[PDB]
DNA sequence: CCTTGGCGGTTAAAACGCGGGGGACAGCGCGTACGTGCGTTTAAGCGGTGCTAGAGCTGTCTACGACCAATTGAGCGGCCTCGGCACCGGGATTCTGAT
DNA sequence: ATCAGAATCCCGGTGCCGAGGCCGCTCAATTGGTCGTAGACAGCTCTAGCACCGCTTAAACGCACGTACGCGCTGTCCCCCGCGTTTTAACCGCCAAGG
């Protein structure tokens, strides 16, 4: 694809047939699907360094959802991103209020 | 033996923050969803991904409003919750009316 | 038999270059799919909006570069703003 | 059913929701806003099922309608 | 000249204000306010009047819901009187912060 | 300047008897203000950003809805 | 009979109606008589809207329609607030909402 | 140029429903606003739904299943039987 | 082939009973700021008023994008044998409660 | 302080099942070339907005009078859990099989 050129690891093209089958708009410039591609790529790319060392944290090398949701949990701004979205095998990050703890 | 109160449950809710357990088994509520389901239309057949799908959303939603319960409650320098808790973390996001 | 398009070696070889000895679970790709998608389809969402409250037809880079500061928080925005603003420059000086 | 949710269900998920006890009326609260909630999303994921004239609901069904209340369900074909 | 008890005449500015539709914040401070907020973000910027009494209107409109929210906190914790701590109950719960 | 604190004491205390409040404490003003500088913060820089899209340093109408449009703050009456 | 609502029983244009949907970037086609049952919804929603707000009005004895009665109008029925929770219409103000604290005994 | 409105159709609307009542401005302003955003949700809806149906098209049976989505019950429900009557009438004339 | 149906059965999930003793809760005391009035200060409501800015609208030149026509190689569908953690055996160290 | 009663996490052995390694693929991305319509450079404009400026009586800051609600204090009531002992079931462990 043309991603190899661009420096880009997501290939533009599938983002360009993404923006056509949903009919968006009558046309789209060229830097709108390559500027897409990069910020996804670079969400993804700060996705992935969070769950990366999550997975290194427990001395692991696999990732399961479970790291994915705790990774977004512990960002302020990602946790915003996902505010009202739910995901599945998500779970909350332990919480234990200081009024329940026996004195 | 028997342990101060309030200390199992609090051990409780840390081993279960951290598990990826699921707290609700598949076949009451499976069972439950289908009778829902029956009310309109008769034998409607529901995937085993849409169930755990139907049962994680449940799961999730269902846990952020036991904790906005307990704000609620702790707020009122209480810990065990009560229906008035209840309606009162309901209300506050703006669902309830 | 319709030949879908995923994220699967994708979001692997992204994995690799920010951690090479780090794995990927089954489901963990199809989540990721569904998070890209989602996003995308809110950065579409806000670009199709950015172009017809504008009285426009063409979704330039414009209209991305200034959805991503809505979407995203104004740090975390600028970071996406200026890669994409490289990842535009780089397509348009290259072939 | 409704009544076929057990106690240590509500005790376990409270565990989970941060709350160390509930009360007796708890139960039955927690039973009616969950018995609510889900067909508050079974309507919803129903209605698309039927108007696609299909027997098996699909997962991606709960996508299209927890989409509506904006609480969507990721890892099932977003 | 008389004096009433504490809650008499309260109520009746209570009703007053809420039987009106009126925007009872002065419309020059609050577009000052707005001024300064916006100022800080983009400079040498001009404001269309129908804007700002939009953007009063709405943080009108949200004060209010949050208070009748603090109000709901209040008579959940056993009071009357509101204290921040009821806000912050609420917003969190709500999800904003 | 200074109108962050510049609000009339009675402005926020109507505000308060509008939410159904009949006891108002001081404090309330003060995190009323407060809350109320991040609540403007966030729709005046969604506002601004929409501006700034179309090379415009001039607020319109239109971009004010367009913004709560998407925040989910729809405002009636005023266009959009 | 010239516009397509004289024959479909409306007074809303279908052509005003289809012209945001085929530019509007939504689908490749719209249909024809999908408007029609579009326009005769939103017919529905505004006379049943008006109906009470004409009574809220009348009760005031403030014949002509002010932004308070509208408000009062779509927040007292639960349908039109559940429709319009997030919703606040200009010059309305908020239902008046007393508890049993507030009031004195 | 020529603005679309919706003043003499709300006009119209009112001597239907309440010929005696007056409407001011900011009412006009707010009905409009209240008939383009349902427009707009509807619209966006048959989109949706659209696309997911692999279908280029929007037909009758999508808006009714839209209305009976969107619209609360009781009042989504009378709107399909106000709707379908005039879809019928719009089909045999 | 992805869904439905049936048939048996068992330790994990859970159900009745004793008793709790800290958690939940009613009532009583006490302090200070919030309700209520007015005395007096205030920059805001309202009206002029002068200027003018940049965006709405339009003449006009049009660049890269949808698409026709064609083309090719890599991500997905499908295999396969091996490894990072599933899962348990059995062990040391930190809590939690009673003293 | 000072003790145990069991609670839960880590190391090591077993091993296994899918995660990736890898081959065939076919369609989706690339792209030569072609024509076009809102895109955009530039200009006309023109009134709602920027900004200042003055006058005035309604709203706000100050502050006393006082007392009642939030917080604290004293005491009282009792209840889902902790456990003991018992309860019965969701899914494993199997098949057919059909729409």
């Amino acid at each position: 694809t043309r991603s190899s050129r661009a420096g880009l690891q997501f290939p533009v093209g599938r983002v360009h047939r993404l923006l056509r089958k949903g009919n968006y708009s009558e046309r789209v410039g060229a830097g709108a699907p390559v500027y897409l591609a990069a910020v996804l790529e670079y969400l993804t790319a700060e996705i992935l360094e969070l769950a990366g060392n999550a997975a290194r944290d427990n001395k692991k090398t696999r990732i399961i959802p479970r790291h994915l949701q705790l990774a977004i949990r512990n960002d302020e701004e990602l946790n915003k991103l996902l505010g009202r979205v739910t995901i599945a095998q998500g779970g909350v990050l332990p919480n234990i209020q200081a009024v329940l703890l026996p004195k | 033996h028997r342990y101060r109160p309030g200390t199992v449950a609090l051990r409780e809710i840390r081993r279960y923050q951290k598990s990826t357990e699921l707290l609700i088994r598949k076949l009451p509520f499976q069972r439950l969803v289908r009778e829902i389901a029956q009310d309109f239309k008769t034998d409607l057949r529901f995937q085993s991904a849409a169930i755990g799908a139907l049962q994680e959303a449940s799961e999730a939603y269902l846990v952020g409003l036991f904790e906005d319960t307990n704000l609620c409650a702790i707020h009122a320098k209480r810990v065990t919750i009560m229906p008035k808790d209840i309606q009162l973390a309901r209300r506050i996001r703006g669902e309830r009316a | 038999r319709s030949r879908k398009e995923s994220y699967s070696i994708y979001v692997y070889k992204v994995l690799k270059q920010v951690h090479p000895d780090t794995g990927i679970s089954s489901k963990a790709m199809g989540i990721m799919n569904s998070f890209v998608n989602d996003i995308f389809e809110r950065i579409a969402g806000e670009a199709s909006r950015l172009a017809h409250y504008n009285k426009r037809s063409t979704i330039t880079s414009r209209e991305i570069q200034t959805a991503v500061r809505l979407l995203l928080p104004g740090e975390l925005a600028k970071h996406a703003v200026s890669e994409g603003t490289k990842a535009v420059t780089k397509y348009t000086s290259a072939k | 059913n409704i009544q076929g949710i057990t106690k240590p269900a509500i005790r376990r998920l409270a565990r989970r929701g941060g709350v160390k006890r509930i009360s007796g009326l708890i139960y039955e609260e927690t039973r009616g806003v969950l018995k609510v909630f889900l067909e508050n999303v079974i309507r919803d994921a129903v209605t698309y099922t039927e108007h696609a004239k299909r027997k098996t609901v699909t997962a991606m069904d709960v996508v299209y309608a927890l989409k509506r209340q904006g609480r969507t369900l990721y890892g099932f074909g977003g």
